[PDB]
């Protein structure tokens, strides 16, 4: 229903950036989870991931993010701890949600993590 | 895999909206049913739209309609309103992370 | 022919032919939204 996400952040590149995806409306356990980024002047990128009754988090492989993702489900809080920081990694970043199992779904989503890195 | 959308379209209200989403590699779905469609809007968090292209249902309005052959994926958005228009993404699945579309958005005249 | 109703509700009038798959709960549309509406809980048959 609504995924509440961590505050913006601005770091140097290579270190690793914390997040936290509150859980508000839903049961956490019950929905695997996942950090997608859309980056500026950017597609929506699905990046980070993590499964409902197991632990999931892969990425796209290509660079990977390789941020660290963790659940607490007593807080309901979805983690993205961001290794490998750099310039790039600036964006509004969304932790989503998805639907039960189909051909999909990213059914709501996050507000936004405001995150830049740069100079 | 990788996909590609219809960037953009300019139209006017009471109209169709016809979006392509192309992808790249895989086409669609071995189970005959795949891909996916969402929306972000400008200034605002993205959201879902249609799975599979022919699916979803209420929490997305009527005016969402398509489907698609293969690669192709085709969001078909009759009777257009200015104020409903904002960029909509469709995602991957059954193979590679799933990504998402370059985006599209139905611009309105008048 | 089996099952038994207390009250029964007839309404009666005309669509367009793509319309006629519009009607059904859960399924919006210029008709449902304006022109006239569907239950979401509806329960019953429906004879176009």
């Amino acid at each position: 229903v609504k995924l509440v996400e961590s505050g913006g952040g601005l770091v140097k590149p290579g270190g690793s950036l914390r997040l936290s995806c509150a859980a508000s409306g839903f049961t956490f356990t019950n929905y695997g989870m996942s950090w997608v980024r859309q980056a500026p002047g950017k597609r929506l990128e699905w990046v980070a991931e993590i499964s409902s009754g197991g632990s999931y988090t892969y990425y796209p492989d290509t660079v990977t993010g390789r941020f660290t993702i963790s659940r607490d489900n007593a807080k309901n809080t979805l983690y993205l701890q961001m290794n490998s920081l750099r310039a790039e990694d600036t964006a509004v970043y969304y932790c989503a949600r998805f639907r039960y199992g189909g051909g999909g779904t990213v059914d709501y989503w996050g507000q936004g993590t405001l995150v830049t890195v740069s100079s | 895999i990788v996909l590609t959308q219809s960037p953009t379209l300019s139209l006017s209200p009471g109209e169709r909206a016809t979006l392509s989403c192309r992808a790249s590699e895989s086409v669609d779905n071995y189970g005959i049913s795949f891909m996916n469609w969402f929306q972000q809007k400008p200034g605002q968090a993205p959201r879902l739209l249609i799975y599979a292209a022919s699916n979803q249902g209420s929490g997305i309005p009527s005016r969402f309609s398509g489907s698609g052959s293969g690669t192709d994926f085709s969001l078909t958005i009759s009777s257009l309103e200015p104020e409903d228009f904002a960029v909509y993404f469709c995602q991957q699945s059954k193979e590679v992370p799933r990504i998402f579309g370059q985006g599209t958005k139905v611009e309105i005249l008048k | 022919n089996d099952l038994c109703f207390t009250n029964v509700y007839a309404d009666s009038f005309v669509i367009r032919g793509d319309e006629v798959r519009q009607i059904a709960p859960g399924q919006t549309g210029k008709i449902a939204d304006y022109n006239y509406k569907l239950p979401d809980d509806f329960t019953g048959c429906v004879i176009a």
